[PDB]
């Protein structure tokens, strides 16, 4: 599953 | 048979500088809050960048309609010649789609990129691959370093290929 | 301090560019610095146009003419943008250029800007039918008027400064 990066 | 590109920064440089670049130096980017994706050149949509688990990828925020659906259808740094513009781009990751799955898209969506994260960024000048580099973050302010790089002669053929 | 709490912000109208490209063009240093009024340069006509704002892209556009002016009409808006703002010498011979036609551009607020609509037909400064500014690295080297020959078309030069002076501009 998706991690938001930045 | 379409290619999504994902630019993490442009970096507007001259000529005497990407032939000066070598391995360990960090160029200065911007935090890319937004990522824009590419087809071909073309902007088609923005995203928020991250992993999914190990890969990099989009999580889709905005897709640009009217562009989709129609692909539906040696020599001294004073010298002039050194202070030549050439842009440096740092791709986050590609991957290869259907136009199918890419109208597909929607907000939300995750698209991954062909690149494992922790793994270095390419590099290109002039659309042709000539170094690698890792992101590195000191303070908050974001910079890319080279970790490896063609010679600087080398450099020079790629682009005025 | 304690003070932009209780604060009330004076009206600040300070304005953007909105640049609408008709064509860019990849050429070579040496062609260059060897153009001359009269050539042509071969372009396909653009089904629409990418506006941006200081390089990024913030809407497509048609676009046409309004009041002997060129223009566009705002075919989509990219919204998170928009919001945002809100908040070997042959080998050096052969170094590519990207040479820009350029539409027009105009100058708007904020407000402005994120006012418009699908639909919004929006002016460019310079008038229709006069040539179109002809740029390399941001800075103005030529004119320009879109030709055609069978379903070809093209910008041919009408003006252009010296190689000395495209030169500069280049390294500027």
């Amino acid at each position: 599953v998706f991690q938001q990066l930045g | 048979e379409l290619e999504l590109v994902a630019n993490f920064a442009d970096i507007p440089l001259r000529l005497s500088q990407i032939l000066k670049l070598k391995p360990g130096d960090v160029l200065p980017i911007e935090k890319p809050d937004r990522i824009i994706a590419h087809v071909d050149g073309v902007p088609v949509l923005t995203s928020q960048y991250g992993t999914v688990n190990g890969q990099y990828a989009l999580r889709v925020e905005h897709l640009i309609n009217p562009i989709l659906n129609s692909l539906n259808e040696a020599m001294q740094d004073i010298d002039l010649i050194m202070d030549i513009p050439v842009k440096l781009t740092v791709e986050l990751g590609r991957t290869r789609m259907t136009i199918k799955e890419l109208l597909r898209l929607t907000q939300g969506s995750v698209v991954a990129l062909d690149g494992l994260a922790g793994e270095p960024l390419d590099i290109l000048i002039n659309g042709y691959l000539i170094a690698q580099g890792e992101v590195v973050v000191v303070a908050d302010k974001y910079g890319v370093r080279i970790t490896d790089i063609i010679t600087p002669s080398e450099r020079m053929r790629r682009l005025s290929r």
